[PDB]
């Protein structure tokens, strides 16, 4: 009979797909604010479903961060359940790296620090993310400069200080550390590796690791299998470099930490060290990296 | 998104308003590559060319 969010918000267009979640814009009716209403139907999930979406709730109640999605109301109804998020509305921060056609080191340390002040928060509430990627790299609104805001809580685990244990296969593959496909026992090291990979990515637009098949894509990652071949590289920092080096480092024990990256000169002194030179081809490879997921995400649909 | 597919198409395209097999081949894993290069149907339109195919009538069947 708890029917909160049918009585006092109001449900408009949809703003993201999911697996088995939508996200459509809403409206709290009384005040005239809108929010992000991330909404499952609960009325055939699995006992275990609803233990993972209990989970995902309980983490986003906990996480408050100017980098994370902020959850404003959380709500139960008969067949439904509602996390109600602050609105963001600058898209995915891929999208707009695109789409604003210039992009430098300078630029890529910036987004970086910021994806690295929001794991480092969620590291020291117990959080590993463990779903670090594009599509969950956001921004706060259009406004140019806006912040980066990370998302998508659904497979973030819970870890008790520097504790590591075997927390399942999860992930999307290109992402995936070099423990999680040994089936070693890890924790918060996979969010850095994750962070390697994604700025590799914003450096020069294609990621380090791809392979159609699978098996050997693991085998490349278990491997650190990657290189910055030239022409591309030729023009990035060794600061830029290194750190890439150092969060895709193959023994967890020794990959940096993200406090230890929010250290490391090419972000701690980005003003001197990460070059202002705008690379041409990392945007028309991105462009190229976007249309490839959409296309993926748009195909398999229709098989 | 019908606007966004084509879009992405046109973009693995490079620009063309027609894609090619093999850039199929080149830019998507085996499987959904030669999915595609046996639905999409014969880009006839301006600018056609020996092998190239109409990844936006194979789109908008869709969405
Ligand atoms: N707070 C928000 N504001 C605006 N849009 C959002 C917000 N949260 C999610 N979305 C949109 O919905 C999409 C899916 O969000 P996510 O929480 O990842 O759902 P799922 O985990 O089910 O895929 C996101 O990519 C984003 O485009
Ligand atoms: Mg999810």
């Amino acid at each position: 009979t708890c029917t909160r969010f049918t009585e006092e918000y109001q449900l408009f267009e949809e703003l993201g797909k999911g697996a088995f979640s939508v996200v459509r814009r809403c409206v709290k009716v009384l005040a005239g604010q809108e929010y992000a209403a991330k909404i499952i139907n609960t009325k055939k999930l699995s006992a275990r479903d609803h233990q993972k979406l209990e989970r995902e709730a309980r983490i986003c109640r906990l996480l408050k961060h100017p980098n994370i999605v902020r959850l404003h109301d959380s709500i139960s109804e008969e067949g439904h359940h509602y996390l109600i998020f602050d609105l963001v509305t600058g898209g995915e921060l891929f999208e707009d790296i695109v789409a604003r056609e210039y992009y430098s080191e300078a630029d890529a340390s910036h987004c970086i620090q910021q994806i690295l002040e929001a794991v480092l928060h969620c590291h020291q509430m117990g959080v590993v993310h463990r779903d670090l990627k594009p599509e969950n790299l956001l921004l706060a609104s259009k406004l140019k400069g806006a912040a980066v805001k990370l998302a998508d809580f659904g497979l973030a685990i819970e870890v008790e200080g520097e504790q590591q244990a075997w927390f399942g296969f999860a992930g999307t593959p290109g992402y995936l550390s070099p423990e999680v496909l040994r089936k070693d026992p890890y924790g918060k090291p996979v969010d850095l590796w994750a962070c390697g990979v994604i700025l590799y990515i914003l450096l020069v637009g294609y990621p380090p690791f791809w392979d159609e098949d699978q098996h050997r894509l693991y085998q490349q990652i278990k491997a650190g299998a990657y290189d910055f071949p030239s022409p591309e590289w030729d023009t990035v920092t060794p600061e830029a470099k290194d750190l890439i080096n150092k969060m895709l480092t193959i023994n967890p024990s020794k990959r940096i930490t993200a406090a230890e990256a929010l250290k490391h000169p090419w972000i701690s002194h980005r003003s001197t060290v990460a070059s202002c030179m705008h690379r041409q081809e990392t945007v028309d490879c991105l462009k190229k990296f976007n249309a490839r997921r959409k296309l993926k995400g748009a195909i398999l649909a229709a098989m | 998104t019908a606007e966004q597919v084509i879009a992405s198409f046109r973009i693995l395209a490079s620009d063309k308003p027609y894609i090619l097999a093999e850039e199929l081949r080149r830019e998507l894993p085996p499987d959904q590559a030669q999915y595609c290069i046996k639905r999409m149907p014969a880009y006839s339109g301006p600018g056609s060319v020996p092998g190239a195919l109409d990844y936006a009538a194979f789109s908008s069947a869709l969405y």
